[PDB]
This record gives structure tokens, C-alpha cells and sequence, in this order.
């Protein structure tokens, strides 16, 4: 289904309802997907209270949550309908980034600077919304969680401590976030080994001209690119041709690993810069 | 069929119509029965 | 190997990958096993 | 099921003990360990 009323079951405010109110566009997460569901499935917040509470299980559990879309909140109904592949809706921006015109959008658990309050903690319970981040900070948070789980691989106690401070202040477009206190987890450890493999194949077909390449252009060329990675024959086209292809299922792999879903793909941006006209979920 | 349907997040059901057709069984009766020739002929010949 | 084999043969049916799925998403492991006269049981265990 | 060619095993018995591998327990040394408790329980494997 695709319109779904939703149920609040809890004891409201004047207060609560003034908010989203001003909210009707935001995304809401829903598990179960009915016409009727109750504000205990609706909303992101009954899962981030958990125990454990590491970005490693949040992640990977919130993409079997449903992508809703706020509407028609007077009193205690909730329409929200479940949006479709590929028309175009608006949404009101939950997290401060300003999202910058014409850039796909995905989903970021929660906040993780501690436990915000997403509209009021109603009966000790709040009801807490994604971040919908353009897909570069959300690339980038979930870079810097297999980074600094390489790191502990080869690093005693404390060089972890040192240079996970250095990296986890992610200063972004208007944020400036904070990795969540790495936990090495094993969702992370089963596809840091994938990415460890993938390092390693791309070394294999790495057939000494796209070795080669920017040693040699630092031998006549003088770039910004290419002083900072200095610190950091045959006629056998056609095999290149395949062995550049294999390389390439690589790196579309391994970005795939630390890239999120594909969702909400800018189509205008307000002068406000709240509502975000945005296709294709 | 009727449906109770409510609830939030109550997995509710469609009309689910159910037709059945029955078939007949069948089970023949059959008794014999003997009328002596001798029965016959003394109804048939009808003597002296 | 002997642990599991003195008690509790089954180890895992899924991987790696899947096991802190478990963990997260509570998953049926045990099916309903086909010697069910009586009907549903429980257990469970304090060390005295 | 080997019948070794028997010659003389007073000298070939500690030709086996030489190396120092042994089989199995083959199915009745595997048996006995079970008890009257333990036999008719699912931890039984012997019970085919």
C-alpha cells in the first residue's frame, strides 16, 4: 500500500502537533507498510535505542525500513504516503545540510551526536527522522568506520585513539558531525575483507601503465594533484582493454561497499533552503 | 467470508471467497429373487 | 567440533554476514520439528 | 576385513604399533560409552 494512516497510540501535546505541522514533507520510516500502523513501527527511533547502539547495526538494519512522506497532520492522523520510483516530491530538510541542487540523496540513520529529541520524548518516546544527506557525507561517514577499523587492525591501543580524533570531526556543508566511537563489528569485518581482496585483484591487473602513469607525469608535469601523491613496452592493447574492465567491476564494487542507496535525486532547491523538490527514492 | 479488520498494524485480510462443489456417492441396492419353473408352469399351462 | 557434536549439532546456516542479521532481526533458526504430538514447549535454566 | 597374509604375527603385531596411527573405534568400542540414559536419547548417532 501507499497511503498509510498512522495510529499515534501515545499521549500527545498541542505541542507535538504544532511541530510537524510546519513538518508535513519530512520522511518517515515505516517496517510493516499497511493503510493502518500504529507510532510504535512509524518512525526511526524505536530501533536506535537499542543496546548495542553502534552505527554498524543501524546502518544495515534501515534499509529494510520504508521511505514515507509526511502529510495532512491535523490532529492524531497521519497520512503518509509511501512515495513511488520516480515522480517527484518534496521534502523538508531533518538534518542541517543544505543539500546543494541536483545531487542524489540517501539516508543516515540518526544524528549520533548524542540522542536528539526528534519531535519530544512523548512517554519517553520520541519520534526521531533520518538524515537525508547527499550522498557524499554519507560515502564519507561510512569511509572513515572501515578506515579506522583498518586502523585497529595494525595498531596496539592508543594510535587507534590518536588518529580516530584526528578524522572523525567530518567538517561537511554546514555539519560538522562526529564518527560514533568506532566499534569494530563483524558487518564491517566481513566487507573489510571484500575491500581487502579488492585492493588486492586491482594491484594484480594493474598492468604497468596505469602503474606507471603518474610517475611518469611527475617526471614532465608540475600539478596540485600530482606533488601530493608523490608522497602518498607493449603492444597488448586488447588484453588492457580487459584487464582496465575487470578493474573497473573492482572499484564500482568497492565504492558500492562503503556507497549507500541511491534515493532522493535533487529536482529544486528553495531559496529557503527547506523544501527540496527531489525525484527518483 | 467476514473479516474483523482494525488495528494499527493488525495484519488484516481480503475477502477470501471460498466455492466448493460436491460430488454423489453412489451405492446400488440389488436383492434376487426365484419363481420356481414348476411356479411358472402351473400359472402358464393351467391344466385339466 | 566435540562440544557441538556432544550436544547441539547444528552450528550455522548462515554466514558471517548474516549472523549479526541474527543478532539484530530476532530469526526463526529452529523450524518446527516434525515430532510434535504434544504441542509447543519451553525451557530455560538457572545455575544454583 | 583384511587377512594380512598371516606368516607370523608374534614379529608382525608391533609392525603395526611402529606407526602410530590407530582406526576408529568402528561402531561397538563407539557403542559401549553410551549408557542406558544416554543411549535412547537424540545424542545417540549409533542409534541406526
Amino acid at each position: 500500500e501507499t497511503t498509510v494512516l498512522v495510529t499515534f497510540e501515545q499521549r500527545l501535546t498541542t505541542g507535538d502537533v504544532g511541530k510537524l505541522s510546519r513538518l508535513i514533507g519530512a520522511v518517515i520510516p515505516i517496517p510493516y507498510r499497511h493503510h493502518l500502523l500504529g507510532s510504535s513501527q512509524v518512525g526511526l527511533d524505536a530501533v536506535v535505542k537499542d543496546k548495542t547502539r553502534d552505527y554498524s547495526r543501524m546502518r544495515a538494519r534501515m534499509r529494510e525500513m520504508t521511505l514515507t512522506i509526511m502529510r495532512r497532520v491535523e490532529g492524531n492522523q497521519m497520512i503518509l504516503g509511501v512515495p513511488t520510483h520516480g515522480q517527484c516530491y518534496t521534502i523538508r530538510n531533518t538534518g542541517p545540510v543544505s543539500w546543494e541542487k541536483g545531487d542524489v540523496l540517501t539516508t543516515l540513520p540518526p544524528v549520533f551526536s548524542g540522542e536528539v529529541t526528534g519531535l519530544v520524548s512523548v512517554s519517553d518516546w520520541d519520534l526521531v527522522l533520518p538524515w537525508i544527506v547527499p550522498m557524499a557525507l554519507a560515502t564519507e561517514i561510512n569511509q572513515r568506520m572501515m578506515m579506522l577499523a583498518l586502523l585497529s587492525l595494525d595498531r596496539s591501543h592508543e594510535e587507534v585513539r590518536a588518529a580516530t580524533a584526528q578524522l572523525r570531526v567530518v567538517r561537511y556543508r554546514d555539519a560538522t558531525l562526529t564518527l560514533p566511537e568506532i566499534t569494530i563489528d563483524d558487518t564491517v569485518l566481513i566487507d573489510m575483507r571484500n575491500v581487502c581482496i579488492s585492493l588486492s585483484m586491482i594491484a594484480n591487473l594493474s598492468s604497468e601503465v596505469t602503474l606507471a602513469y603518474v610517475r611518469k607525469l611527475a617526471l614532465e608535469d608540475s600539478n596540485m594533484l600530482l606533488m601530493k601523491c608523490q608522497e602518498i613496452y607493449n603492444i597488448t592493447p586488447t588484453e588492457e582493454l580487459n584487464k582496465l574492465t575487470a578493474l573497473f567491476v573492482m572499484i564500482r564494487q568497492i565504492t558500492d561497499v562503503i556507497s549507500e542507496q541511491p534515493a532522493f535525486l535533487v529536482c529544486d532547491v528553495s531559496p529557503d533552503d527547506k523544501s527540496a523538490l527531489c525525484i527518483y527514492k | 467470508v467476514p473479516r474483523v479488520a482494525t488495528g494499527a498494524g493488525i495484519p488484516t485480510s481480503r475477502q477470501t471467497t471460498v466455492m466448493v462443489s460436491k460430488y454423489s456417492e453412489k451405492s446400488p441396492i440389488t436383492i434376487p429373487f426365484e419363481i420356481s419353473a414348476a411356479c411358472l408352469t402351473h400359472l402358464k399351462e393351467t391344466f385339466e | 567440533a566435540w562440544v557441538r557434536q556432544a550436544t547441539g549439532a547444528r552450528r550455522t546456516e548462515v554466514l558471517d554476514s548474516e549472523a549479526i542479521s541474527i543478532l539484530t532481526f530476532g530469526r526463526k533458526t529452529d523450524k518446527g520439528g516434525p515430532a510434535l504430538l504434544h504441542g509447543q514447549r519451553a525451557t530455560c535454566e538457572v545455575i544454583l | 576385513f583384511v587377512r594380512e597374509h598371516m606368516a607370523h604375527a608374534t614379529r608382525r603385531l608391533v609392525h603395526f604399533y611402529q606407526a602410530r596411527i590407530d582406526p576408529p573405534r568402528t561402531a561397538n568400542e563407539a557403542k559401549h560409552d553410551f549408557s542406558t540414559k544416554e543411549f535412547a536419547k537424540v545424542d545417540n548417532y549409533l542409534l541406526f
